[PDB]
DNA sequence: ACAGGATGTATTGGCCTTGAACGTGCCTGGAGACTAGGGAGTAATCCCCTTGGCGGTTAAAACGCGGGGGACAGCGCGTACGTGCGTTTAAGCGGTGCTAGAGCTGTCTACGACCAATTGAGCGGCCTCGGCACCGGGATTCTCCA
DNA sequence: TGGAGAATCCCGGTGCCGAGGCCGCTCAATTGGTCGTAGACAGCTCTAGCACCGCTTAAACGCACGTACGCGCTGTCCCCCGCGTTTTAACCGCCAAGGGGATTACTCCCTAGTCTCCAGGCACGTTCAAGGCCAATACATCCTGT
């Protein structure tokens, strides 16, 4: 399991691209805004501007993630660990 | 030039035999102080948005909606409009 | 015949001295007759709910007299203040009673 | 829709992440976690929407959101 | 003869229902003085500043052993050692 | 010298209302090493402040505007 | 005659001027203000533009793209704690894989 | 209104044979706003607590010392003092 | 499981000091009545841009299988931190004396805001050509077995 | 295993599309002149920050002992990982049609500025009810032998 993971890794820090595909995250922006304007109309790149955002928080949610996880001496990430680094974070 | 006056005013009218000490009004008054400077802060910002030199009370209700968390924001918008408009009455 | 701004406002905040802060604190060039009514307004309604958390928060220690810790309990106790106050430290409050539950006695 | 943000793409951000071996919870609570963070920036931006009697929501509003919550973002404007 | 763990609890509740400041302030000037004199030579000092600083320290400190007991609990420990205080500091941004 | 004033029963109390019922043997020179960091950056800022106004002393309103760029506000002192 | 070139400087110090008087920061703005804030932002994107070039020339390019404003960013001590709550867009993360995953 | 023709001129000064795309221009334009609008930001509050009404040099040298961070700082006090010197003897 | 036993801990009741709440003068800052100029509330128009639908391709998502690595529980050992006592050390409290420096006042000057002409620096389009990304095609190099 | 077999890096071709340069025009920056007020400096007053001395006692330090806990080792089992079909839907290019974002002109009414009047808020100077404190004492709590 190492390998590939690992190549993974390697691959996915040396590029830039977006990691979501962008039809969903229309839909969710777009449902959400719902329980606040009805009939509500987006530019093109306040979704794009959305999306990288979002991106780059989950990316270092991760990021944190995964020292909570090695502070507890295991090489998986548990909900557990999600939970501590948010409430270190102060979210 | 401080909150005490008014503070105490708001006090005697929720809690009629309750007194207040001088550190919890300096507390008091550096939170008045506090929360003044945040509203106006956005205000002034949401002013220089929209290429306005006002600031009216349009813009310290959207600053209220920015700033506070959930009911109390709403209850805060009531209270606003209620005294800009037995203001206006009168 | 000058009655002031807070009286017909029905207000207990000072309106004529939020103005004066308005235009000296160099946030605009010109300021609406209503923006010190709304303002005084919020602000008062903010200090009416911590002051009512607070005397009930000192009515349970049989005291009559409120002091920081009162202050401190009532903002610790509350979701919303809590969130509005939330980086803000006060000075001889303390802290909330907490201990987790593993360390507890077995 | 919250369904869209599938399991491999979820995979991919935490491989970006640096991240070697995941459980198979962790999946429902990035979700959740997307869904807070999506929320609150999103009635920031139609807020600042509502303000200036506008009918749609442009970049410059998600900007300055995502300003007042200290996640300042540089390159739409 | 009590257990070992009775009395630490014993002071978290006594500890956690006071206010009063928990260092010596004494030492705490000097030590500020100590600091001062590498930015500016012959500084004064009022004491509101002071005690300003020590409350600020010791607001500081006790937050961040809370945060250091979570990270310890974390790895089901009941000790806390440096490590939590490092964690718990790269995970604020310090 | 002047951070060993700062004693181990000190850090101890600080830890009770941290909630903290065991301690290691290495915390306290970290403890000392953290605290050191964050009061030179406090007194720095004020020592700035305290500069610009052309004075030669510190006052309680710059340790204030101090914590308040450091993001960390403080009630009861002005 | 221009105010940028009696300064020698490269950004404009009329500009400057202007936006410190319509951004409502004092009631006066001193004739030396405009001057130190041009040169300090001059100083500020020379610094940057030079650590983005040299990482942009490490690899085979001689175009800057927002990865090299990133890598030049986060591998300076300086910039780093200066934009430290900031993102970038298109500017990817530094390739870090902790050790105990090897 | 934009910073483009002044980052290129200091790129050609820097690297004078690598160009730049056109989205990290935005970025350099965005860093060059959110600087000057802490520079200013903080320049303003050291007036105000002082009871001055223009904002001078000395606020500015001190806005750049409290927010610039080591060595950053002292080269940017560097580089404005002897740009201000120029300019007055001019 | 339980019952003494020493210990911490929650009750009164009585003194009893300071600080909270009140009352007075008086001095600014808030309010009232005009006047004059421009900020912004309304119409009306142009044309960008957002939304919606459709066909085709193909890269990505979903599903199932089989096996090994990692999480988690149980056990043993040994280091080190909590507990309680006896011995040193210096923090804390007053009192006195001494300036250094912060706050206020008066006067005089030079620096920054306006205002009206004038001209060139900086967007805005329109081309034009090379960086770079892509595309095969070998060459070179990490992982696993007799 | 130091032999295979994919993975990766290194080579040219190429073509295309986006950055970089050139020209016409308008609007914001420069210049010259004046004025009125904000900041600078000197002289003065007196509050508060610093420093020394002596006593008393509350923390700090040190020491020894025994116990609970940190840490390593081992075993089991099940759950994530990797891989090969199918199946879904994102992506792209194209066309079509208003919603509404973005300017512009006209007009009114709202906010700034001034002078006058006058009452609300601040600084002092007494006082008498909270709340911290001290014995004195009956309960609630921990630990342990049986």
């Amino acid at each position: 399991p190492g390998t590939v993971a690992l190549r993974e890794i390697r691959r996915y820090q040396k590029s830039t691209e977006l990691l979501i595909r962008k039809l969903p995250f229309q839909r969710l922006v777009r449902e959400i805004a719902q329980d606040f304007k009805t009939d509500l109309r987006f530019q093109s790149a306040a979704i794009g501007a959305l999306q990288e955002a979002s991106e780059a928080y989950l990316v270092g949610l991760f990021e944190d993630t995964n020292l909570c996880a090695i502070h507890a001496k295991r090489v998986t990430i548990m909900p557990k660990d999600i939970q501590l680094a948010r409430r270190i974070r102060g979210e | 030039e401080s909150y005490s006056v008014y503070v105490y005013k708001v006090l005697k009218q929720v809690h009629p035999d309750t007194g207040i000490s001088s550190k919890a009004m300096g507390i008091m008054n550096s939170f008045v102080n506090d929360i003044f400077e945040r509203i106006a802060g956005e205000a002034s910002r949401l002013a220089h948005y929209n290429k306005r030199s006002t600031i009216t009370s349009r813009e310290i209700q959207t600053a209220v909606r920015l700033l506070l968390p959930g009911e109390l924001a709403k209850h805060a918008v009531s209270e606003g409009t209620k005294a800009v408009t037995k203001y206006t009455s009168s | 015949k000058a009655k002031t701004r807070s009286s017909r406002a029905g207000l207990q905040f000072p309106v004529g001295r939020v103005h004066r802060l308005l235009r000296k604190g160099n946030y605009s060039e010109r300021v609406g007759a209503g923006a010190p009514v709304y303002l005084a307004a919020v602000l008062e309604y903010l200090t009416a709910e911590i002051l009512e958390l607070a005397g009930n928060a000192a009515r349970d220690n049989k005291k009559t007299r409120i002091i920081p810790r009162h202050l401190q309990l009532a903002i610790r106790n509350d979701e919303e203040l809590n969130k509005l106050l939330g980086r803000v430290t006060i000075a001889q409050g303390g802290v909330l009673p907490n201990i987790q539950a593993v360390l507890l006695p077995k | 829709n919250i369904q869209g943000i599938t399991k491999p793409a979820i995979r991919r951000l935490a491989r970006r992440g640096g991240v070697k071996r995941i459980s198979g919870l962790i999946y429902e609570e990035t979700r959740g976690v997307l869904k807070v963070f999506l929320e609150n920036v999103i009635r920031d931006a139609v807020t600042y929407t509502e303000h200036a009697k506008r009918k749609t929501v442009t970049a410059m509003d998600v900007v300055y959101a995502l300003k007042r919550q200290g996640r300042t973002l540089y390159g739409f404007g």
